[PDB]
């Protein structure tokens, strides 16, 4: 009874939005006919649900919701496919040239063109809404159109809504899937302004998900249809709470007061260990407790770092289906083992485990299949100054001979900007170090 | 996408054009009057890119034929595809442009290049959405140097914001009728670097090597070099031709390619070295071609990667084969000898793959790279020049003209910066 606002920004968010958005209706049964059996016909719902649809006369539930994505690609995708039918008509945006691997397309030239079509579209499609908590977005670094359209879009948003919050689930670049070099530089160009209106992030690095798809899932071409679908598993565990039915992990206000230790550091690793072959029968068994007897091993996170290096501020998880909530304080005893766990001394420390009773509702012949039981950890570990170090250690390597600097340069921002978001970030990796 | 325009001049972006536009039209497979030939919905995917629908859904390209030898119209007329260009880009001067600049850089054809600005406007306009432009010429004697560097600048000034590319011929001593040429070439750069984006150096001094070395042709003609061009710059176009997970596009080549505003002398190559041949003979495998991606008899440039430090490094790949090899391949290659790849920019490579194979071979590559290499090439040119130059020649044919002296010395002085620019940029860690 809480509604919300999503929105997928470039091709890449656009992407993950539909590998994820059928995941979502096909998890409460809407089909792009289904009656959806707990209606009413007319704005039937307000279940946790409908927190995310909204209704017309034939009551439709159209995502409320756009796709952003100035070069057309993915997008005509849509609209050729059923799922633009789904959602709202006309609600999501086509556009006619990005910036392409350039922060300053989409941030001082092409960018604002149409940044205002965009929040126009957010501001009347949001005052159809009442209870929103804040803002999913989803985005990635790559160019100016991927990432500064998220800057700016973020700017305009915070400074029009005061009072309301935003989550980020954004990809980390990798070399692996290199599809320019620039992006680096466009990943700091944009966390250097987007902590300050930012308030809760989540990266998961595409080279961790790649080392899990090559490996673990029995597919050898990482197809942008293998790791989005992973991926969107991911995106389904983490929104579960909220979007299922009532359980722990409420709300956004929830997430943030359960996984900031202080404002500036937002970055909560999300962890998945429990997975399956594919749609293959049969392998082995598994039971509620071995899965987070596994969720220790550093080769289980969504992002490259050492957990047992770190200590931790909170970790919620959820579960699904099979309840016996006495294995999992058992559990809870097994962890003590302390082999890969620490926490800090001044803050008390909070295990918390709600609880959702749906079996994993999933695509009908992907590269997954049906299982009983799950958890996923949402810690929101120092440890991820890892990530932080090694992109730095990139940019520096890059930096030291003015590498590309004129395409930016000439595209309507300074040059020493480098300099002081670079310190920014230094500043936040001595916050790291420095918490413990 | 949008719409690019293509820019043909001289002799051998005249007929080499004709070839190459042979080749993709071949490949793409539509009608000479615009059947659809093509057997999958794929190949027209993009082909909007260079071609245009006619009056009655019809492919017609869209290209400019300009030159200054009133010759040039019937002997593209008598190639293979020679009809289908559009009968109103044939803009031709008829008084001859022989191999002398500021005759048509500035005496004449300056008259003309308004025509031809006005022609190229007329064609963009319908072009839904604009892209750039695609400029092939020779750096060698007048046209292809005169008129098309002219023409650059006009375009650069009307359009600042689209990308422009050239693709560029080299002469030298081998091949070589005039003699004028290093001249021309120093003219020719003093404007290229500072009013083009990135460049194609398309050596005819080791291409000749390869047509009478290995390739065993004592008696190379317009014919054989044609080919060669042809299939090379075929296969640069087909990354975009395509789709792939590499969708390096106009904008995207340059700012994943060039480092620095100024050093974007590429250094095209081809791995399956061919003659015009009946047969494609030898086999070529993935893991020889990777090893042969950088084969110094398979450059279209004058250089020693072996002596050279890439400075980004591109890579296109054809037909049905496996692609995670190749990749295991890649890292091999990167890991053996680490100062190959430039220590500056991590992870320069990168890797594509496009599902059709070229028309001919079973399964290839297509080189595009850039290292500080290229500038073997440039400094040949200043050799020749500077010798040249030592005493005067012919140098009153230019100044009589209405050129100077003055200018020669800037253009020199500005090679010379530039070549040492790419020897401190290739020494610094
Ligand atoms: C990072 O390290 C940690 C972080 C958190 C925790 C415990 C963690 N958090 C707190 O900071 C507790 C209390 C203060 C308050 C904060 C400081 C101010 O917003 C408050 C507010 C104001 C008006 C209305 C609603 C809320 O939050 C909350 O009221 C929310 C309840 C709502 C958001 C579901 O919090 C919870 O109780 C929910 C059920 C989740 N959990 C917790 O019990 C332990 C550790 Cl170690
Ligand atoms: N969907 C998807 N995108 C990925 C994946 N891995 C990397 N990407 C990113 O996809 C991005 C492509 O979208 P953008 O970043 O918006 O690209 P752009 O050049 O700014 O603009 P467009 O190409 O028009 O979207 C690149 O930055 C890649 O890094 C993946 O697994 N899935
Ligand atoms: N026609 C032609 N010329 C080439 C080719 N490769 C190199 N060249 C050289 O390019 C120069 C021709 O210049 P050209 O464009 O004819 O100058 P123009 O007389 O002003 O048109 C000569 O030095 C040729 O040796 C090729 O494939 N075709």
């Amino acid at each position: 009874m809480r509604e919300c606002i999503s929105i997928h920004v470039g091709q890449a968010g656009v992407q993950i939005g539909n590998a994820c958005w059928e995941l979502y209706c096909l998890e409460h049964g809407i089909q792009p006919d289904g009656q959806m059996p707990s209606d009413k016909t007319i704005g039937g719902g307000d279940d946790s649900f409908n927190t995310f649809f909204s209704e017309t006369g034939a009551g439709k539930h159209v995502p409320r919701a756009v796709f952003v994505d100035l070069e057309p690609t993915v997008i005509d995708e849509v609209r050729t496919g059923t799922y633009r039918q789904l959602f709202h008509p006309e609600q999501l945006i086509t556009g006619k040239e990005d910036a392409a691997n350039n922060y300053a397309r989409g941030h001082y030239t092409i960018g604002k063109e149409i940044i205002d079509l965009v929040l126009d579209r957010i501001r009347k499609l949001a005052d159809q809404c009442t209870g929103l908590q804040g803002f999913l977005v989803f985005h990635s670094f790559g160019g100016g159109t991927g990432s500064g359209f998220t800057s700016l879009l973020m700017e305009r948003l915070s400074v029009d809504y005061g009072k309301k919050s935003k989550l980020e689930f954004s990809i980390y670049p990798a070399p692996q899937v290199s599809t320019a070099v620039v992006e680096p530089y466009n990943s700091i160009l944009t966390t250097h302004t987007t902590l300050e209106h930012s308030d809760c992030a989540f990266m998961v690095d595409n080279e961790a998900i790649y080392d899990i798809c090559r490996r673990n899932l029995d597919i050898e071409r990482p197809t942008y249809t293998n790791l989005n679908r992973l991926i969107s598993q991911i995106v389904s565990s983490i929104t579960a709470s909220l979007r299922f039915d009532g359980a722990l992990n409420v709300d956004l206000t929830e997430f943030q007061t359960n996984l900031v230790p202080y404002p500036r550091i937002h970055f909560p690793l999300a962890t998945y260990a429990p997975v399956i072959s594919a749609e293959k029968a049969y392998h082995e068994q598994l039971s509620v407790a071995e899965i987070t007897n596994a969720c220790f091993e550093p080769a289980n996170q969504m992002v490259k770092c050492d957990p047992r290096h770190g200590k931790y501020m909170a970790c919620c998880l959820l579960y699904r289906g099979d309840v016996v909530p006495k294995d999992v304080n058992a559990a809870i005893a097994t962890i003590k083992t302390k082999r890969s766990i620490q926490f800090v001394d001044w803050c008390p420390t909070g295990f918390k485990v709600g609880i959702n009773y749906q079996p994993p509702t999933v695509v009908p012949g992907g590269d997954l299949a049906k299982v009983q039981r799950a958890v996923c950890m949402l810690s929101n570990t120092t440890a991820i100054a890892e990530a932080w170090a090694r992109l730095d250690h990139k940019f520096d390597l890059m930096y030291a001979k003015r590498a590309f600097v004129h395409w930016y340069v000439g595209e309507g921002m300074e040059e020493g900007e480098f300099s002081e978001a670079r310190e920014d970030m230094a500043a936040l990796e001595k916050d790291y170090e420095e918490v413990g | 996408m949008r719409e690019i325009v293509h820019i043909q001049a001289g002799q051998c972006g005249n007929q080499i054009g004709a070839k190459f536009w042979e080749v993709i039209s071949d490949e793409h497979g539509i009608d000479p009057s615009g059947n659809y030939v093509g057997d999958s919905d794929l190949q027209l995917e993009r082909i909007s890119v260079y071609y245009n629908e006619a009056s009655s859904h019809k492919y017609v390209p869209r290209a400019i034929l300009v030159d200054l030898e009133p010759g040039t119209m019937d002997s593209v007329r008598s190639g293979a595809f020679g009809h289908l260009f559009r009968p109103d880009n044939f803009i031709f001067g008829q008084s001859g442009a022989g191999n002398n600049w500021a005759k048509g850089h500035y005496t004449e054809g300056a008259e003309l290049v308004d025509s031809v600005l006005d022609v190229v406007r007329k064609e963009c306009e319908n072009c839904d959405c604009l892209q750039g432009f695609q400029l092939t010429h020779s750096l060698g004697g007048g046209t292809g140097s005169g008129m098309g560097t002219l023409l650059i600048s006009k375009v650069r000034e009307e359009y600042p914001d689209r990308i422009m590319n050239t693709f560029s011929v080299v002469p030298s001593p081998k091949v070589s009728d005039t003699v004028v040429e290093p001249y021309n070439a120093t003219l020719s750069i003093h404007q290229l670097v500072e009013n083009t984006d990135e460049t194609y150096c398309i050596d005819n001094e080791a291409l000749y090597d390869i047509c009478f070395r290995t390739l065993k042709l004592a008696t190379p003609t317009y014919g054989d070099l044609n080919h060669l061009v042809s299939a090379t710059m075929s296969g640069v176009t087909t990354s975009l031709r395509f789709p792939g997970q590499l969708n390096a596009d106009l904008r995207k080549l340059a700012v994943n390619m060039v480092p620095f505003p100024r050093l974007h002398f590429f250094m095209p190559g081809f791995a399956p070295l061919t003659a015009r041949g009946s047969q494609q003979y030898r086999a070529l495998t993935v893991p020889e071609l990777t090893q042969q991606m950088f084969d110094a008899k398979n450059m279209m440039a004058a250089c020693d990667p072996r002596h050279g430090r890439y400075l980004t490094v591109a890579t296109v790949f054809r037909g049905r084969m496996s692609m995670k090899e190749v990749d295991e391949q890649m890292l091999a290659i990167q890991s053996k000898n680490s100062s190959y790849f430039v220590e500056w920019i991590p992870n320069n490579v990168k890797v594509a793959v496009c599902d059709i194979p070229p028309r001919g071979l079973k399964m290839s590559s297509t080189f595009i790279g850039n290292s500080t290499a290229i500038q073997e090439l440039f400094k040949r040119i200043s050799e020749q020049f500077t010798a040249m130059f030592r005493r005067k020649a012919f140098l009153h044919w230019y100044t009589g003209e209405g050129m100077d002296e003055m200018e020669f010395t800037e253009a020199e002085s500005n090679m010379n910066d530039l070549v040492s620019e790419y020897q401190q940029y290739q020494d610094a860690t």
